[PDB]
């Protein structure tokens, strides 16, 4: 095998809330 | 316990097919998925050209051939049901021919909820992305810079948690998914574009639209058409943002059009598959704007004819077409221009045996020469059908419905079989075709003043339910009893019960009505196949759906609902209440051994029971407390008892001073079949290891387990872990890993079950290979030779 | 199709490991009762009921008789054998328990200023941690088993790492002068959790901000309990109905009410039930156990799902188990009742009462 396939962990809830809390700012 | 396993028949049901330039740049390749097995085909104008075959540690979930820029052939990217995702390219030096392994990985997330509509693997026409649907409100995206040494596959949110269908359009600058999902109001088809840099979705080149309430499926229409196609119950869309095309085929009312396949390389037409095994073609029309792009204008559906039940179809060349079916027989099909004169442009070429779903089956000695043969009820619908297997050779006896339970009666010469078939409430249920229990030689309806003390409606799919006696010589049909309305036959057993010289045919059956979470009447019918007559000898009620049925020492063993109970046979021909037994949700499965008896719990595992001869009753001699829903169960011997749960696993439990620890059954075998066991029985089918039970599953898979001695457990053990060093696995999965007991509960590795294949493997590899295997091994310094013939005493059990 | 013969019917044809999820699911949407039983073997009220993660396996209970009792509940159904009593009690009322990602050890606090951490497989106490109030909530680290919240009486609630015990320096992730009811992780996302204060409602708080809470719903609340894929929060109100929120809405997506619901004179918790959290259960003080079904379509939902009875006393603790869709309730009475779906042994009711 020349490569790999790793999960990367990423934030999906605080990326989703920081998102909706910096859209609310009108 | 120490258990051994091996496939006599490998799975025959096709779960996926793809078409592609694999194998050579020039040739064209069909790539068949049968559960486990990978199989290559050349097409050639003399048919389909067997070039490869390749186990799989996992079953296959997702198959697709890609190929991304510089590259010369198509490469494989398959996704097991295990998670285990794996790039594979066909490479053949000389006269070597093997997979390797471009990329490999687990995808699995350790926090997610399976989605309902299952697993989805697609990836995008350019070859920039795999976009894969395992869970709700997730979608992984494995990037495919191949100029890279990790492929760092990332989540990306999904604000509709059920997705019914995906696709990737075609013709996008930057790679655009469009998706059917329902929420509240309804289904909608929607579009995002993936942005790998900032992983996450944008906005779709074109917005929203409702699509029908029960649309289920999306191709991505290739250029110039661009666009998606929608296709649900009643009606045919295509959307390409400010066109929108529908129409509403009223052919396609009759069936739910599940498999697609493309025909032309631009688009222009497809083949659809339904339900119901006719074949459609979509043609799509085209319009060229002056000096501009073409585009769509109208749709059009045409009937192309009958195949069987198909799970996929793929176009191969010249008009040939693979029909790859679960519940039939797998097909090459020809495309005519001209129709024969039933108006069929369909013509078959070619046909692949697929025993699956392997629902029941027996064991019997017909020819009476010691050698015994298996007689299993394969298919569903008019697929459905009778496989004579012996030592392997198939011979195939058409039903043309579905077939539930077999059993054979010695004294009658003949079979018994539970078979069912669909009817419309065409205004009472008319018919859908001619099959087995229309066909009859002669045929009886039962009249039961019973339940004559549950609505209905013009048009509805009912089940009707038939008792089939088939000759064993000619296999006609000699008999066919119809059951009352709403009643399914659930059990048949074939014995003598108490001093009743006669041998019956009882069969359990249940009052079903769909608004009731379980039956709360049934019956158990007692009846004798006497000069060519099969009369109702007997009728019992009981309270309840009589899911099991077993003769236990003269008496009858019954599952009702949750009780299990024994009645006797009296001397005025009538069932009389023994025993019962009240500490099961639900007895779906019943064995027997002497005076023990295993009981199987829709999700309560195994117990234990024993009657009493001097008591007259029941007694609960043990049980197993991990819970795990079980789809077959089996005594092993007076000790040991085999289960099948329905997560594809296999457990051993024996019955282990204190009297708590002696009321357990502890679970000392655990295995990952990777199959969904219906049926076991016991007997072999040819005439180290002790006893003989073949088991028969949902993909067409026969296999057969036996139990080991602690010395050859151990050998075959160091065999296996010696083996794994060196057999090179394809996607480079783990065997361990792969044979892991495996359940959203728990997981755990494999203990008392020797993988038989990986043995048997040993024989097939090359000589170097078989004395580095054996190499130290234990005693006398065991060589090859010795293991050699192990082996092949091994293999002669079946 | 409803019946089961058609779900067997259907998994004996095409063998997929997805149709018993569905076939629970519509078995449960179709009852209108459940089974009942008892379990019998605390010589007080039971405070606190807890279902083992990843299958449910096991059954933690503690109440007013001290004890932390470990109930197998296969083999209890069945009264096979006795409740395991882990080694080391409180010398208090029992108000929370918890388990560990993979269930191997217990916490166990509450009105003894007092969290022991025990050790499941050979029932023996492994480690103390002092308080200066009594402890209401524990909430265990979903990624790390060695980092747990609890909410004390005081108004403060602290992030204990078990792993540096000896030198008890616990991080003090909220100090109110009100007293805190409870606190949880995140399931999901554990560097966020929610709090239910007595005299601040629910606010959502961040592991690295100590003293700013990210959001505040709505003030009183007394039990506050995320949904399994964490992004809804269910609280119970101290004379109001139930009320849901989105994680990040800040505003009442739902409130829950039904004639005879009533939650003032004991301090209740709630649940999700159903394998997508569809189901909002509490118990009340007249002595019934309501459930109510969430809305599909977005706001007071009249009416529960389900008004189960039975229990002789106020019903203050609810579990649901998903892999055996199984709800245990305890109360001011010493007996814990369970409701299944399904037949259990010497069980009552039925699925359509």
């Amino acid at each position: 095998s020349e490569q790999i396939i790793v999960t990367e962990k990423t934030n999906i809830l605080l990326r989703y809330l920081h998102q909706q809390w910096d859209k609310k700012n009108a | 316990s120490y258990n051994y396993v091996v496939t006599a028949q490998k799975p025959t049901a096709v779960n996926g097919c793809v078409t592609g330039h694999f194998t050579s740049a020039e040739d064209l390749n069909l790539l068949i998925a049968k559960n486990t097995r990978l199989e290559i085909y050349v097409v050639t104008a003399e048919g389909l050209r067997p070039v490869k075959e390749v186990g799989m540690y996992g079953k296959i979930a997702v198959m697709e051939l890609f190929r991304p820029k510089g590259e010369s052939k198509d490469l494989l990217f398959i996704l097991t049901a295990k998670y285990n995702a794996c790039i594979l390219e066909y490479k053949q030096s000389g006269e070597s021919i093997d997979i390797i392994t471009r990329a490999h990985g687990n995808v699995q997330d350790r926090i997610g909820r399976p989605s309902e509509t299952g697993i989805i693997g697609i990836i995008d026409p350019e070859c920039r992305m795999i976009g894969l649907r395992l869970y709700d409100g997730l979608f992984k995206v494995i990037p495919l810079d191949r100029d890279n040494k990790e492929l760092k596959a990332f989540n990306i949110r999904l604000e509709e948690l059920h997705v019914i269908d995906v696709k990737f359009l075609y013709g996008c600058q930057a790679p655009t998914i469009c998706f059917v999902y329902q929420d509240p109001q309804g289904r909608h088809v929607k579009t995002y574009e993936v942005s790998l840099r900032e992983k996450e979705f944008n906005k779709g080149p074109w917005k929203q639209e409702n699509v029908e309430a029960e649309a289920s499926m999306v191709i991505a229409v290739p250029e110039p058409f661009g666009g998606a196609i929608i296709i649900g119950q009643e009606s045919i869309t295509y959307h390409n943002g400010d066109k929108y095309l529908a129409i509403a085929p009223p052919i396609i009312k009759q069936s739910t059009i599940v498999c697609h396949n493309r025909v032309d390389p631009n688009g222009s037409r497809y083949l659809l598959g339904d339900m119901e095994g006719r074949l459609f073609m979509l043609l799509l029309e085209k319009e060229e704007q002056m000096d501009g792009t073409v585009t769509l204008k109208d749709l059009r559906v045409e009937l192309l004819g009958e195949t069987s039940i198909a799970e996929c179809l793929t176009y191969l060349d010249n008009g040939v077409v693979f029909v790859g079916s679960r519940l039939g027989d797998s097909q090459l099909v020809k495309l005519n221009v001209d129709s024969n004169e039933q108006g069929s442009y369909v013509v078959a070429m070619e046909t692949f045996t697929n025993l699956g779903p392997i629902v029941d089956m027996c064991v019997v000695d017909l020819e009476r020469q010691g050698q015994g043969q298996l007689v299993t009820c394969s298919g569903a619908f008019k697929e459905g059908s009778l496989r004579i297997i012996r030592n392997l050779h198939i011979r195939t006896v058409p039903l043309y419905e579905s077939p539930r339970k077999i059993c054979y009666q010695e004294v009658s010469q003949c079979f018994g079989v539970l078979s069912s078939r669909i009817e419309v409430q065409d205004t009472g249920t008319t018919a859908l075709r001619p099959s087995a229990s229309t066909q009859a030689l002669s045929s009886s309806v039962s009249s039961s003043k019973l339940f004559s003390s549950h609505e209905t409606s013009f048009g509805e799919e009912v089940e009707v339910h038939n008792l089939l006696i088939i000759d064993q010589h000619t296999f006609e049909v000699l008999h066919a009893h119809q059951f009352l309305q709403n009643e399914y036959a659930l059990s048949l057993v074939s014995c003598k019960l108490g001093k009743d010289p006669n041998t019956y045919f009882i069969v359990g059956t249940a009052m079903v009505y769909p608004e009731e979470a379980e039956p709360k009447q049934g019956r158990i019918v007692v009846f004798q196949y006497s000069d060519g007559k099969l009369q109702t000898v007997a009728e019992k009620e009981v309270k309840g759906a009589v899911y099991s049925m077993v003769e236990f020492n003269g008496k009858l063993l019954a599952s009702i609902n949750s009780t299990v109970r024994l009645y006797e046979w009296t001397t005025e021909k009538e069932l009389r209440t023994e025993c019962n037994h009240y500490n099961n949700i639900m007895a779906l499965y019943l064995k027997t051994k002497g005076d023990f008896i295993l009981v199987g719990d829709l999700m309560r595992s195994v117990l234990l029971l024993a009657y009493k001869p001097m008591e007259g009753n029941f007694e609960e001699i043990a049980r197993d407390f991990n819970p795990n829903w079980m789809s077959a169960v089996e005594i092993l011997d007076d000790d040991n008892f085999l289960g099948a749960e329905n997560a594809f696993n296999l457990f051993v439990c024996q019955k282990d001073t204190t009297d708590e620890e002696r009321q357990h059954l502890q679970e000392v075998g655990l295995f990952h079949l990777g199959e969904f066991v219906n049926v076991f029985c016991h007997g072999s089918l040819v005439m180290p290891t002790q006893g003989s039970v073949l088991f028969g599953t949902v993909n067409g898979m026969i296999g057969l387990v036996t139990s080991l001695s602690e010395s050859w457990y151990n050998l075959l053990l160091d065999m296996q872990n010696r083996l794994n060093k060196v057999i090179k696995s394809v996607g480079k999965i783990e065997h361990s890993f792969w044979r892991s007991f495996h359940t959203e509960r728990k997981t755990e590795p494999a203990t008392g079950f020797i993988d038989g294949d990986l043995i048997e493997s040993f024989l097939d590899i090359s000589r170097p290979k078989m004395q580095e295997v054996v190499a130290n091994l234990q005693k006398r310094e065991a060589t090859a030779d010795d293991l050699i013939k192990v082996v092949e005493e091994l293999t002669r059990i079946h | 199709m409803r019946s089961v013969v058609g779900f067997l019917s259907q998994r004996g044809l095409h063998g997929d490991p997805l149709l018993t999820q569905d076939f629970q699911r519509r078995r449960l949407r179709g009852c209108r009762n459940l089974y009942k039983k008892d379990l019998l073997g605390h010589f007080g009220c039971v405070n606190a009921i807890e279902f083992s993660n990843n299958g449910g396996q096991w059954l933690v209970s503690g109440g007013d008789d001290r004890r932390v009792l470990l109930w197998h509940m296969e083999q209890a159904i069945h009264s096979r054998v006795k409740p395991i009593q882990l080694k080391g009690e409180h010398h208090s009322n029992i108000f929370c328990l918890a388990f560990n990602s993979g269930n191997t050890k217990v916490f166990s606090g509450g009105n003894d200023e007092q969290v022991i951490l025990h050790d499941v497989e050979s029932s023996e106490t492994l480690d103390v941690f002092a308080h200066e109030d009594a402890v209401y909530g524990l909430s265990v680290s979903p990624v790390n088993d060695n980092i747990f919240a609890s909410s004390s009486d005081d108004g403060r609630v602290l992030i204990w790492d078990i792993r540096e015990s000896p030198h008890g320096e616990p991080f003090c992730l909220a100090n109110y002068p009100s007293a805190f009811h409870s606190v949880m992780f995140n399931p999901v996302e554990p560097r966020l959790l929610a709090t239910a204060n007595s005299k601040e409602g629910v606010g959502l708080w961040d592991i690295r901000k100590p003293q700013s809470s990210l959001l505040r719903y709505g003030q009183s609340a007394m039990s506050v309990r995320f949904n399994s894929n964490g992004t809804q929060l269910l609280a119970l109100r101290r004379r109001l109905p139930p009320v849901l929120y989105d994680i990040h809405s800040r505003l009442p997506v739902f409130q829950f009410d039904n004639q005879g619901y009533f939650n003032s004179c004991t301090m209740k918790s709630c649940c999700f039930a159903g394998d997508r959290d569809q189901y909002i259960l509490s118990g009340s003080d007249d002595f019934n156990l309501y459930m109510w079904r969430i809305p599909a379509d977005p706001r007071v939902v009249n009416g529960a799902f389900m008004v189960l009875k039975g229990h002789r006393s106020i019903v203050n603790q609810v579990r649901f188990n998903p892999h055996t869709y199984m709800i245990c309730s305890s109360g001011v009475e010493k007996i814990i009742k369970i409701w299944s779906p399904y037949k259990q042994p010497g069980c009552t009711g039925d699925l359509d009462g």
